[PDB]
């Protein structure tokens, strides 16, 4: 009983870390995609900064 | 900031002792023992609100001094005096014209350096080089050596 | 011994998670960060792009 309570919290606490680290990890992978698209998006106007000073 | 800072500097030291307590909850297990979007982002949902990481950058963008993406003590204070307002309304531009023209001495419609210090030597208090020569800069956005209408309205931006 | 297995179990897991929601959270620290250099070099180069557009 009190490690199934010892369980309830920290299975409480592995569903925060859970779904906090859900959230982080689609964060992350957005705030990496946001990076990325942003790193795309230097790569579009980094070759268009070619072609705009090659223009 | 301005407006912001001196608010910090006129907190008791029993408020900042307080807000210690505070933001030593936030950077619980921090490995700099700073507030990153990590530590900012579990107390806000904690809270009970839910800031995008985007809403997250930008609050420690707006206190964040030294460029550490991260948020210290003292940024820390900055940040609890910004989130309320004792400041309200701020009053508005009709207001602020009108002071211009007292500070606007020879009517030419900018305030030069002479009539800066003169305003500041009026109001009391001592009034180093420092205090005349940062002002000044703070204010003259265009780099002329002098305050126009548009450089005073943001100068004077949520001052009481 | 399966209520602490299981807390063990989950100790186990909600260290997991733990370490992940820090690590995603570190880590989303620095995807963010990436994020605000990825679109920073991206206005480096596409405000180059627009100086040498506008030239």
């Amino acid at each position: 009983d009190e490690s199934e309570r010892g369980m309830k919290v920290i299975e409480s606490r592995a569903q925060k870390d859970e779904e906090k680290m859900e959230i982080q990890e689609i964060q992350l992978k957005e705030a990496k995609h946001i990076a990325e698209d942003a790193d795309r998006k230097y790569e579009e106007v980094a070759r268009k900064l070619v072609i705009i000073e090659s223009d | 900031d301005d407006i912001y800072k001196a608010a910090v500097e006129q907190l008791t030291e029993e408020q900042k002792n307080e807000f210690k307590a505070a933001f030593d909850i936030f950077v619980l297990g921090a490995e700099d023992g700073c507030i990153s979007t990590k530590e900012l982002g579990k107390v806000m949902r904690m809270l009970g609100q839910n800031p995008t990481p985007e809403e997250l950058q930008e609050m420690i963008d707006e206190v964040d001094e030294d460029g550490s993406g991260t948020v210290d003590f003292d940024e820390f204070l900055v940040m609890m005096v910004r989130c309320m307002k004792d400041d309200s309304k701020g009053k508005s531009e009709e207001e602020l014209s009108d002071l211009f023209r007292m500070f606007d001495k020879n009517a030419d419609g900018y305030i030069d350096l002479d009539e800066l210090k003169i305003m500041l030597q009026a109001t009391g208090e001592t009034i180093t080089e420092d205090d005349i020569e940062e002002l000044m800069k703070d204010g003259d956005k265009n780099n002329d050596g002098r305050i126009d209408y548009d450089e005073f309205l943001e100068f004077m931006k949520g001052v009481e």
